[PDB]
């Protein structure tokens, strides 16, 4: 399915952000400034893939009790893309 | 009475808005994006250009005219914080909506000045827009 | 004894590799941000155009091309110096060279010498391309 595939791209897209996250701090400077500026990029793309998903969800998925499973799913994520990426990006890029 | 000692990243935006017609390459400008990334070089960064703003008039436009590229070209590959800091220094760009200059042939090449900046002031003034042309930036 | 940036030089005008690695070609932009390498890469450049002659045609060629991807690559200081010497690639318009088969390859340096000129002598193409090349 699309949304298989879309949360197959999240999660994989979530891992390697977190990846570069925990990496960033100990590149030399001229590394680390390309890895968080890819960072940001990520951190873009699953913010947009979220948005697609619910779009998909909402289209695809009949099931009422499984639409609402599907939707705090995506409403946990939104806070682990916040907590996760964000935050710690931010931080990496103000010092 | 020292050196004025510019770092490699400050000597990247006074190449990048120097007086010559052609413009920076585009590498340039993406190495100077990629300093927006980390707090020393991002603070040289703004400063450098906007030095530029207050430092040149008249025939030096096109150093002005160059400084108004750079931070484009910031907008869309640089970091969040970088356009967040140019926000707070709008009033900064914001003076040079009136910015004037007539060459030794009658050409108005101040003009040049503040139709960037106009486009650059209402870029910055819109968060879709910007989100959109980031977008764009990253596909190219 | 060549410095390692005429070294560079040298070998993106080579005959193997045919194409040049645009990595290569990038090192070599890098280096026209500074006096010393700057002058070097100029210099190895003219003396291409100058003691190349003939069945030599090939390095004069990729010389050609070399300079221009430096114009739309590389810095503003770099293009004020090629613009001084146009006089020098002006010369090159004439280059003449008929093979062993009896194919002109004098042309290629003929006709890429004439854009490279008509390039290099406006300042708006060189806006332009250099615009492009970030558009990519």
């Amino acid at each position: 399915s699309l949304l298989i595939s879309y949360e197959s791209d999240f999660k994989t897209t979530l891992e390697q952000a977190k990846a570069s996250l925990a990496e960033a701090p100990s590149q030399p400077l001229s590394q680390r400034n390309t890895t968080l500026k890819h960072v940001e990029q990520q951190q873009d793309e699953l913010f947009d893939l979220l948005d697609q998903m619910d779009v998909e969800v909402n289209n695809s998925i009949g099931d009422a009790s499984e639409r609402a499973t599907y939707k705090a799913k995506l409403r946990e994520w939104k806070k682990t893309i916040q907590s996760d990426i964000k935050r710690p990006l931010q931080s990496l890029v103000d010092s | 009475s020292v050196d004025p000692n510019y770092t490699e990243m400050e000597g990247k935006v006074r190449e990048a808005t120097n007086n010559e017609p052609w413009g920076a390459s585009s590498t340039l400008m993406d190495q100077i994006s990629q300093g927006t990334y980390n707090f020393r070089e991002r603070e040289e960064i703004l400063s450098m250009i906007f030095r530029r703003f207050t430092e040149k008039a008249g025939s030096e436009w096109r150093q002005i005219y160059k400084a108004l590229q750079l931070l484009d070209y910031l907008i869309k590959h640089g970091s969040e914080r970088f356009i967040d800091d140019t926000r707070n220094s709008i009033n900064l760009i914001r003076i040079l909506e009136t910015f004037h200059y007539i060459d030794s042939q009658g050409r108005d090449q101040g003009i040049n000045v503040r139709t960037r900046v106009k486009a650059l002031i209402e870029l910055l003034s819109d968060d879709n827009k910007i989100r959109a042309e980031r977008k764009k930036a990253r596909e190219t």
